[PDB]
């Protein structure tokens, strides 16, 4: 099928800046690719069609151009309502092919996480489930790392993590690392502690907590 | 035009789902539908379409054999029947108006979807209804200011994904971080919502969270206070 | 005043003061193997055209039509 790469996965980018999106087509589809945007739970709307036409009531801030395999999507006067994931769509052959997606996020100052451990409630301890959350807040690059050491060993494979979606005022990122372990292994150790390495931290940051 | 689907359906491994899309506003005749899912964070993928003039539908490869895409002018209404539903058609499924271009050999399709359907999501899974089980996250151990207020609430163990956690009904939006759903190997979600209130501002107010998994009909509000 | 207009594809009364039908024909990429994108409607001048496009523009009732 024809296979279409948009290149700019993310581009985080200022209200004041324009911003350009690449799609690539595995075979020249000439003037057939439309454009899109996904707002998180909402379903698509289409920007431009046949390369560069735009539909009736889309921001001429929305541009789009290009032929063959090679196609570019100009959002000029980037405006608050215009920071979403684009999907390029070829029109060319019969099984319709979409690209992975560009999400467009807000440059912002950079900002260090605020790390907090939270142990486990005894309510949960009753059952053998033990979970221990901890939280990064407000950090901009939404690039993080979170490691999880117990008694000093770190612990792979237990944990899972969850990202909020950036904040309106703050424009900032959240972190969620939950590290699930059997009542066991848990009255089992001493310490629970959680590193946090990020772009704003000059030294990483391990919080702990020491009841066993 | 618009285009009004189905609601949510949970569905077991081998099950069938069949989606509406109730065209509205625009000559259903003279129009395309056709539909694409999006698995959770993931990109949109061409199910199939049916153009009601000529009554056939053009199915992709995959899904050939198991989707089967359906029209009533009647109710101008459209629909797609996904069988052997496996865990990974658990996704959000789109029905999309495709206008048709008239070439000099016959109306052909355009693939450009000028109009989008509200999604419909159907989930897969093995599981059954089950009740979150509030848990409450306590502070830094009474901290100076490396606890700022950092509070919340753990909803674990709940299986159809809808849950809304607000912090006193309300009074509290400034500082929420309800974070999203992650699936564990049990099959159920679990979710945390963490509030940064004031540090010297902890028993001058209460501060309560407030769940709500329709599903079970289990609306909880736990108290979280330090230690 | 009764024509056939391309999107619908069906007699669309014409507008007051439009009483021609083009049928607009020109090549697209796809005109190798679909032919001359055909396009019908009403109009009260016969419409312009480009290097590629040629258009026959009827002035009675349904007499904008498609070939089969």
């Amino acid at each position: 099928d024809i296979q279409m790469t948009q290149s700019p996965s993310s581009l985080s980018a200022s209200v004041g800046d324009r911003v350009t999106i690449t799609c690539r087509a595995s075979q020249s589809i000439s003037s057939y690719l439309n454009w899109y945007q996904q707002k998180p739970g909402k379903a698509p709307k289409l920007l431009i069609y046949d390369a560069s036409s735009l539909q009736s009531g889309v921001p001429s801030r929305f541009s789009g151009s290009g032929s063959g395999t090679d196609f570019t999507l100009t959002i000029s006067s980037l405006q608050p309502e215009d920071f979403a994931t684009y999907y390029c769509q070829q029109s060319y052959s019969t099984p319709y092919t979409f690209g992975q997606g560009t999400k467009l996020e807000i440059k912002r100052t950079v900002a260090a996480p605020s790390v907090f451990i939270f142990p486990p409630s005894d309510e949960q301890l009753k059952s053998g489930t033990a979970s221990v959350v901890c939280l990064l807040n407000n950090f901009y690059p939404r690039e993080a790392k979170v490691q999880w050491k117990v008694d000093n060993a770190l612990q792979s494979g237990n944990s899972q993590e969850s990202v909020t979606e950036q904040d309106s005022k703050d424009s900032t990122y959240s972190l969620s690392s939950t590290l699930t372990l059997s009542k066991a292994d848990y009255e089992k150790h001493k310490v629970y502690a959680c590193e946090v390495t990020h772009q704003g931290l000059s030294s990483p940051v391990t919080k702990s907590f020491n009841r066993g | 035009v618009q285009l009004v689907q189905s609601g949510a359906e949970v569905k077991k491994p081998g099950s069938s789902v069949k989606v509406s899309c109730k065209a509205s506003g625009g000559t259903f005749s003279s129009y395309a539908i056709s539909w694409v899912r999006q698995a959770p964070g993931q990109g949109l993928e061409w199910m199939g379409g049916y153009i009601p003039i000529f009554g056939t539908a053009n199915y992709a490869q995959k899904f050939q054999g198991r989707v089967t895409i359906t029209a009533d002018e009647s109710t101008s209404t459209a629909y797609m029947e996904l069988s052997s539903l496996r865990s990974e058609d658990t996704a959000v499924y789109y029905c999309a108006r495709i206008p048709l271009r008239w070439y000099e050999s016959g109306p052909y399709e355009s693939g450009v979807f000028d109009y989008w359907g509200q999604g419909t999501l159907v989930t897969v899974s093995s599981a059954s209804t089950k009740g979150p089980s509030v848990f409450p996250l306590a502070p830094s151990s009474k901290s100076t200011s490396g606890g700022t207020a950092a509070l919340g609430c753990l909803v674990k163990d709940y299986f159809p994904e809808p849950v809304t956690v607000s912090w006193n009904s309300g009074a509290l939006t400034s500082g929420v971080h309800t974070f999203p759903a992650v699936l564990q190997s049990s099959g159920l979600y679990s979710l945390s919502s963490v509030v940064t209130v004031p540090s010297s501002s902890l028993g001058t107010q209460t501060y309560i969270c407030n769940v709500n998994h329709k599903p079970s009909n289990t609306k909880v509000d736990k108290k979280v206070e330090p230690k | 005043t009764k024509c056939y207009v391309t999107p619908d594809a069906t007699s669309q009364t014409c507008p007051d003061g439009q009483d021609i039908c083009y049928t607009k024909t020109w090549c697209d990429g796809f005109c190798s193997s679909r032919g001359k994108r055909i396009d019908l409607g009403c109009a009260a001048t016969c419409p312009k055209v480009k290097p590629g496009v040629d258009i026959k523009c009827c002035s009675t009732d349904n007499c904008n039509p498609f070939p089969t």
